[PDB]
């Protein structure tokens, strides 16, 4: 058995043996900086990567992966031709490269495009929720309709009726759109026309916040509690339970498969079992009210009247990492991968590098990555991704930035 | 159960069934033809033995010494793992001479697997190009 | 006017 010297050369060992799917196995770990070496061993090595398509295949891996990689795959072309000389292949590589690194750099100074998105309407100027997709934006505004923008000349594709309150919070679905209202209700939306399902009576206070996802809707509201619905169609919806423990409005839910955290201006985050609906920890330590989480699996972020982002292990519950920087209170706040961004109430915006702050060696100051300024009132709401921040505000207007 | 499984030397391996039947190819040969002992001409009982030893034990921990030997039973190993069709031992295997490659230079490459240069300066040169 | 989407503490 172990008997053959340093001799194998693998990859043109096992072409020559009948085996190239595993030569070209084996390279497609490479990354490029070293799939470029591959190439380079001798002329043979070479032929592997080019009878491989193993840009091809390294791009493939990239895109199916990396957030920003399927991205610029979608937009911009050039994924039009995934799943053909192959250096056409190596040649763009540089080139996806070279963009990552100017996205990722106009991006922490300047992208700007705006795109003004004015509503109107009697008696609102208010824009509180917004949801948001490659060809359409799910906003519920302050005049009590929910209103559909067309994402790209930005016309107004439905106008969404038949609730009491301003539409206070809201969950797109591949089916239903959802919201919560200050008439105390919530609500099922046929997502393609604008039909209402089914509309549960429940709590009885303003519905602040609530989050959706798969079988089951959590809910919460000025009356202090939460509830938990284990959903079986639009058709259907039952109490699962209720949670009490809050001592003022619960502004904001949110949910994944091992936890349900809640905050309000009781100035706690409080964690339940997604499953057993019990009370595990209480996040204490914000001066004033929460008025906005996010979560996702190991983080929770909150923005505060205190003025302040924190930064929370879930399941120690410690704080990470304290971010101040925004000069009044801070109504809405997303992670992602790379960043947290986040809306206050003189309408700025603050870009915040998630990474860096993540680890204590990163000093206060220079957490903050550049910020912008284009809102009349307060920021409501935003939900972004690799390329795009797309934000609701007091001032009627939705704006769609680079 | 206990299956038989006979190496292309006549050594004759003794295995309860299910630490062979992760082999889809030993599986397929009682699963689907009702083989007595199981045949396997192109794996040696040498390299029998260190895959039993594995499919026993069934980013590693206890696989990087298993497969800290030499390329000529690391190559043996990956055609025996693509042979009985293994998919975590031809994974792994695969793994480590990616490992092998993975940091810089063709000429450490080279050095590594010992592989001549090839190229005439001109092909060396439109290889370094699109660099 | 706060915002009836968010309420401070206590009543």
């Amino acid at each position: 058995s172990p008997a053959i010297m340093l001799q194998r050369d693998f990859i043109t060992a096992l072409p020559a043996r009948g085996l190239d799917h595993i030569a070209e196995n084996i390279l497609s770990y490479l990354d490029a900086k070293s799939l470029c070496a591959a190439e380079l061993v001798c002329k043979e090595w070479y032929r592997v990567t080019s009878d491989g398509m193993l840009w091809k295949k390294l791009i493939e891996r990239m895109v199916r992966t990396d957030s920003l990689w399927r991205g610029l795959a979608e937009r911009r072309g050039w994924g039009q031709y995934l799943f053909p000389p192959n250096s056409f292949y190596r040649a763009l590589y540089p080139k996806i490269i070279q963009d990552i690194e100017t996205i990722e750099s106009n991006w922490r100074c300047g992208r700007h495009s705006l795109q003004r998105i004015h509503c109107r309407s009697e008696t609102s100027k208010g824009v509180y929720c917004l949801q948001y997709d490659d060809q359409k934006i799910v906003s519920g505004l302050r005049d009590n309709t929910i209103k559909i923008w067309d994402k790209n000349t930005l016309e107004c594709k439905r106008i969404l009726t038949g609730h009491t309150g301003s539409v206070l919070c809201l969950q797109y679905d591949e089916r239903v759109i959802i919201t919560g209202s200050s008439d105390s209700t919530v609500r099922v939306w046929d997502v393609n026309t604008g039909e209402m399902l089914n509309t549960l009576i429940h709590h009885c206070e303003a519905v602040l916040h609530l989050r959706f996802n798969n079988g089951m809707m959590v809910t919460c509201s000025k009356d202090r509690s939460i509830a938990v619905w284990d959903m079986a169609s639009p058709t259907d919806i039952t109490l699962r339970r209720v949670l009490v423990g809050h001592r003022a409005a619960v502004n904001v839910v949110d949910f994944d498969d091992k936890y349900i955290v809640s905050a309000s201006g009781d100035r706690t985050i409080k964690v339940w079992n997604t499953s057993t609906c019990e009370f595990v920890r209480t996040l204490n330590g914000h001066k004033r009210g929460i008025a906005c989480l996010q979560y996702r699996d190991r983080l929770v972020v909150s923005g505060s009247s205190d003025n302040t982002i924190r930064l929370w292990d879930i399941e120690c519950g410690a704080c990470l990492r304290v971010l101040e920087g925004h000069e009044e209170l801070v109504r809405c706040i997303r992670f992602d991968n790379k960043r947290i961004v986040s809306g206050a109430y003189d309408g700025k915006i603050k870009v915040w590098d998630l990474v860096a702050a993540l680890d204590p060696r990163a000093p206060a100051g220079t957490l903050c990555l550049r910020t912008l300024v284009e809102h009349s009132g307060r920021v409501f709401r935003l939900q972004f991704d690799e390329f795009q921040i797309v934000s609701s505000s007091h001032d009627d207007t939705i704006l769609i930035w680079d | 159960p206990s299956i038989k499984l006979q190496s292309s030397d006549g050594e004759i391996f003794e295995v309860d069934v299910e630490i062979a039947k992760q082999s889809v190819t030993i599986k397929t040969m009682l699963e689907d033809l009702g083989m007595d002992p199981v045949p396997l001409p192109n794996v040696n009982a040498a390299i029998l033995k260190k895959v039993i030893q594995w499919c026993t034990h069934h980013i590693p921990v206890w696989d990087q010494e298993f497969l800290k030997v030499d390329q000529g039973t690391l190559f043996e190993l990956i055609l025996a793992a693509n042979y009985l069709d293994i998919k975590g031992l031809l994974d792994v295997t695969c793994k480590t001479v990616a490992n092998m490659i993975k940091g810089k230079t063709p000429e450490e490459i080279r050095k590594t697997f010992n592989i001549k240069n090839d190229f005439t300066e001109e092909e060396e040169a439109q290889v370094r190009k699109e660099n | 006017y706060l915002d009836s989407g968010i309420h401070s503490g206590a009543t």
